[PDB]
């Protein structure tokens, strides 16, 4: 976790944070219902 | 210059008072993009990768598109197809 530095070629870390970041997306929707019309 | 984002909150955040589905038409944005990321991880580092991501998550059905057993999966490998070069 953290930015603290990296420990070696590990493509799950990397795969994992990119999975945090839709997680959170969709988790905390935005003050305005913004969705796409068809 | 002109960016600025407004970040507030209220007390008043009630839950959705709409309904639900059962399984809807067409995917959702949420899973089209974890295919994509997917996809485009294992054609990045080869079969090998999407091979071990079987086995750690054999039992999540959200990486059960990556078994042929799932629809998903022609989407998925078709995908795999194009992000290798």
């Amino acid at each position: 976790g953290e930015l603290n530095a990296i420990s070696g070629p590990n493509e799950f870390a990397e795969f994992y944070n990119r999975l945090k970041q839709i997680k959170e997306f969709h988790r905390k929707h935005p003050n305005e219902i913004c969705v796409p019309m068809s | 210059g002109a960016q600025v984002i407004q970040e507030t909150i209220v007390p008043k955040e009630p839950p959705p008072e709409f309904e639900f589905i059962a399984d809807p038409p067409s995917i959702s944005a949420f899973d089209l993009d974890v295919v994509k990321l997917t996809a485009q991880f294992v054609a990045r580092n080869g079969r090998q990768f999407l091979t071990q991501l079987m086995q750690k998550e054999q039992r999540n059905y959200q990486f059960d598109f990556l078994r042929p057993q799932h629809s998903l999966f022609n989407y998925f490998t078709k995908l795999v197809e194009q992000y290798t070069k």
